């Protein structure tokens, strides 16, 4: 089982910079070329650069030659992308992949990729959500089944850690992407329950925001 | 650097049919070594990208032979001989025999199905929320197909457009369906001050809006 590990999301100040880490194992680390992928609102694709850990040999797109510097540390297995001087153009999700073409074989082997880390370049501050928990009044969907809501308002920045029971209840929920507005987002999760589970049995919101140490649970109350 | 071009943008396939995605590039892509490095990636909803086909028509280990690839020179052919469900999400050519390797713009996959029509869920601002002093007024519209909708929110007959914040899921790998939500924020003085607060919808299921209300007052 080869596997590749990327860092958190990352919330930087322009002009800064940051280090990306993708951990690997399941494979010779210093065998294979490890490359770095950037992705900039959903579907658009560029690839930064290539690094052979055995030997340290990099080769860059033009466009990113002192923007991004590629490291490796052979004693843990362990890729890095530095990104520097921050600006608009950097928020986006990178990927780091063993995407494994062998040049001696000129042919290829599996390609394993990382999960991406999230990239935001911003000033604006931190913010913890506020939790309201959606009963219904007219959008019970009458008998047979009844939809609950959790509106997760007001915080900056992504991402927020939506379940419902601790995970447990995880069909006919629907999360909808947050949507920014005034430097702040609002996330909203639909979940539908038959008319005998609730209000019988309990059904609480739970919301996790890392970024400002926020774990908060709502319970749906009629 | 060479462009990579992809058509169509979008293409809506019903299970078991066939469907093709095309991808030109700028350059011709015959390397000096007469081996064409030509790849098809696939970006399913919430995941990394992974490689399909490597050199223009070799089928990656663990994938299905129902995808062919083929072309030469600057044009390009993905296949899908029979499409199913798991096939949904983003197709990408991308280019390795010029540097710097260059991605085709993606052309997403989407299931056909036979339309469904919405089912509406109104929610009036939380107590927690009325004591903060704003208040969010919350429709959901679940499980609808085609994509295709416009909703409204109308406030004693009237519409209101500011305050309105929308937001819709991609398409479902279960149903094939889509869900939106919708959500009107005012402060909590102004909810005080209306009576009945309506989401509208517009939808191809049928030829009237598709309403979903409620009347504040107090009791
Ligand atoms: O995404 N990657 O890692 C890629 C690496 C190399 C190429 C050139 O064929 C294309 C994509
Ligand atoms: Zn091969
Ligand atoms: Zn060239
Ligand atoms: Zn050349
Ligand atoms: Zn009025
Ligand atoms: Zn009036
Ligand atoms: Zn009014
Ligand atoms: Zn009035």
């Amino acid at each position: 089982e080869m596997q590749l590990q990327q860092s958190g999301a990352e919330l930087l100040r322009p002009g800064t910079s940051v280090k990306l880490s993708c951990k690997t194992s399941g494979y010779i680390f210093t065998s294979y070329w490890i490359h770095w992928v950037k992705q900039r609102s959903g579907q658009g694709l560029e690839w930064i650069a290539r690094i052979y850990p055995g030997t340290g040999s990099t080769y860059y797109n033009e466009k990113f030659k002192g923007k991004a510097t590629l490291t490796a540390d052979k004693s843990s297995s362990t890729a890095y992308m530095q990104l520097s001087t921050l600006k608009s153009e950097d928020s986006a999700v990178y990927f780091c992949t063993r995407w494994g073409f062998i040049p001696v074989r000129e042919d290829y082997v599996m390609d394993y990729w990382g999960q991406g880390t999230l990239v935001t370049v911003s000033s604006a501050k931190t913010t913890a959500p506020s939790v309201y928990p959606l009963a219904p009044v007219c959008g019970d969907t009458t008998g047979s089944s009844v939809t609950l809501g959790c509106l997760v308002k007001g915080y900056f920045p992504e991402p927020v850690t939506l379940t419902w029971n601790s995970g447990s209840l995880s069909s006919g929920v629907h999360t909808f992407p947050a949507v920014l507005q005034s430097d702040l987002y609002t996330l909203s999760s639909s979940v539908t329950v038959t008319s005998s589970t609730w209000p019988s049995q309990s059904i609480t919101c739970n919301v996790a925001h890392p970024a400002s140490s926020t774990k908060v649970d709502k319970k749906i109350e009629p | 650097d060479i462009v990579m071009t992809q058509s169509p943008l979008t293409l809506s396939v019903t299970i078991g049919q066939p469907a093709s995605i095309s991808c030109k590039s700028s350059q011709s892509l015959l390397y000096s070594n007469g081996k064409t490095y030509l790849n098809w990636l696939l970006q399913r909803p919430g995941q990394s990208p992974k490689r399909l086909i490597h050199l223009v028509s070799k089928l990656d280990s663990g994938v299905p032979d129902r995808i062919t690839g083929s072309g030469s020179g600057t044009d390009f052919t993905l296949k899908i001989s029979r499409v199913e469900a798991a096939d949904l999400g983003v197709y990408y050519c991308v280019q390795g025999t010029h540097f710097p390797y260059t991605f085709g713009g993606g052309t997403k996959l989407e299931i056909l199905r036979g339309d469904a029509a919405p089912t509406v869920s109104i929610f009036p601002p939380s107590s927690e929320q009325l004591t903060s002093g704003g208040a969010s007024v919350v429709c959901f519209l679940n499980n609808f197909y085609p994509k295709d909708i416009n909703v409204k929110w109308k406030i004693d007959g009237s519409e209101r457009q500011n305050g309105v914040l929308n937001s819709w899921t991609d398409q479902d790998s279960k149903d094939s369906t889509y869900s939106m939500s919708s959500t009107l924020t005012l402060t909590k003085d102004e909810y005080e001050r209306h009576n009945s607060y309506t989401c509208e919808a517009t939808h191809k299921t049928s030829t009237s809006p598709i309403v979903k209300s409620f009347n504040r007052n107090e009791c």
